[PDB]
């Protein structure tokens, strides 16, 4: 079974730079007819994949000349001479020579912008929710870079947490930053017995945590 | 102008069977292969098989022999794939693509969710800042869409005017139901005078709920 092995699995580059993706099959990809059916696909986030390059180096329709393929035998590469935000997405190499046709793992491309600190904002549960016996406290850490971030929850400064959900968005093509929501889910009862609720996030853009809290008795 | 159109999202109980369509237009249907690929988050893309409308000749990846069943109606220019005895491993996004020596045109994708979980509308909750919180050129607000099933909820913001800075967070599974959130950022000059509302649609229970941010 044809195994395609791509590297890197993650490829971060600054706009205007060059990216290079490597794909290695486990057998020769030369068909009985002499042609080598190795293709490259792109899956922009939110869409179906799309043929980018066919037969190693041929650009499909609508593919700018920045993209280019080369390769022979068991070593195939894809070069993007000058990257930009629209190139954002996942790249796949594939073989259409041997049945089953197989694909690589992909290489997600991310644009390397400058670091940006999060805009942290915290919300207390809502009267409607508090009514249903539940209580979620959410914290948005919007527009930051890099993606790496740790967020700690602290009820009364003591209880650190565990009933938390973290959700990250994908790189945002306009500004290439990320955003995440951390949600601490409690019961009305549990919530009602505490006063301070803190959201603390550590990001490399700062020596100290970005703290955001709300007290139930403030005003 | 080649195009493959697929049927819509499915939620099936374990042990059931589903049939997905792929209406091809813009080329001569029977001279090209219809490929079927499976995408499951984490497993990349996995080729399932292929049929040639015309001869009705099929090629199946071994693991799918007995599981997937290709069929094609040349009268209607429609390709079909049945998936028998659904299993959780069957929950993924299935694609149909056109084929000769490449898969040059792909369909939009058909999500199949195999679960025993009943369909559930979401509970939308407004999220406004608390006392002793907000100040600044802008205010961030949000809506908490919680407890729905199956997947796919669309949340729209109908703010006064100046706004956008919208963010939608991927849904997660919590106790067997999904939960997602969306945030928007409008200038304080305008809020709370100009009204901000999030509209949340969940096509599976055919429910659309609005929630004004107070
Ligand atoms: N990627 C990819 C890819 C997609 C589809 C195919 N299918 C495929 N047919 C399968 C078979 O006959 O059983 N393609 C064949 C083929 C095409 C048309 C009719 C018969 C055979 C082929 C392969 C390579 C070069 C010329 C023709 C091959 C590769």
């Amino acid at each position: 079974e044809l195994v395609m092995t791509q590297s890197p699995l993650s490829l971060p580059v600054s706009l205007g730079d060059q990216a290079s993706i490597s794909c290695r099959p486990s057998q020769s990809l030369v068909h009985s007819n002499g042609n080598t059916y190795l293709h490259w696909y792109l899956q922009k986030p939110g869409q179906s994949p799309k043929l980018l390059i066919y037969r190693v180096s041929n650009r499909f329709s609508g593919v700018p000349d920045r993209f280019s393929g080369s390769g022979s035998g068991t070593a195939f590469t894809l070069k993007i001479s000058r990257v930009e935000a629209e190139d954002l997405g996942v790249y796949f190499c594939s073989q259409g020579t041997h049945v089953p046709y197989t694909f690589g793992g992909g290489t997600k491309l991310e644009l390397k912008r400058a670091d940006a600190a999060p805009t942290v904002s915290i919300f207390p549960p809502s009267s409607e929710q508090l009514t249903s016996g539940g209580a979620s406290v959410v914290c948005f850490l919007n527009n930051f870079y890099p993606k790496d971030i740790n967020v700690k929850w602290k009820i009364d400064g003591s209880e650190r947490q565990n009933g938390v959900l973290n959700s990250w968005t994908d790189q945002d093509s306009k500004d290439s930053t990320y955003s995440m929501s951390s949600t601490l889910t409690l019961t009305k009862d549990e919530y009602e017995r505490h006063n301070s609720y803190t959201c603390e996030a550590t990001h490399k853009t700062s020596t100290s945590p970005i703290v955001k809290s709300f007290n139930r008795n403030e005003c | 102008r080649v195009q493959l159109l697929e049927s819509g999202a499915e939620l099936m109980k374990p042990g059931a069977s589903v049939q997905i369509s792929c209406k091809a237009t813009g080329y001569t249907f029977s001279e090209y292969w219809i490929e079927w690929v499976k995408e499951r988050p984490g497993h990349g893309l996995e080729w399932i098989g292929e049929i040639l409308p015309g001869s009705g000749r099929t090629n199946y990846r071994e693991k799918f022999k007995g599981k997937a069943t290709f069929t094609a109606d040349t009268s209607s220019n429609t390709a079909y794939m049945q998936l028998s005895s659904l299993t959780s491993e069957d929950s993924a996004v299935y694609y149909c693509t056109r084929g000769y020596s490449s898969m040059d045109y792909w369909g939009q994708g058909t999500s199949v969710t195999v679960s025993a979980a009943k369909t559930t509308p979401p509970s939308v909750y407004p999220l406004a800042p608390g006392c002793g919180d907000t100040t600044g050129s802008s205010v961030t607000l949000g809506c908490l869409v919680k407890g729905y099933f199956p997947e796919s909820v669309t949340v729209t913001w109908n703010s006064g005017s100046l706004s956008s800075s919208v963010h939608t967070f991927p849904a997660l599974l919590q106790s067997g139901l999904y939960t997602m959130s969306s945030s928007v950022t409008v200038p304080s000059s305008t809020w709370p005078s100009q009204t901000v509302t999030c509209s949340v649609a969940h096509p599976a229970s055919s429910t659309t709920v609005d929630k004004k941010l107070e």
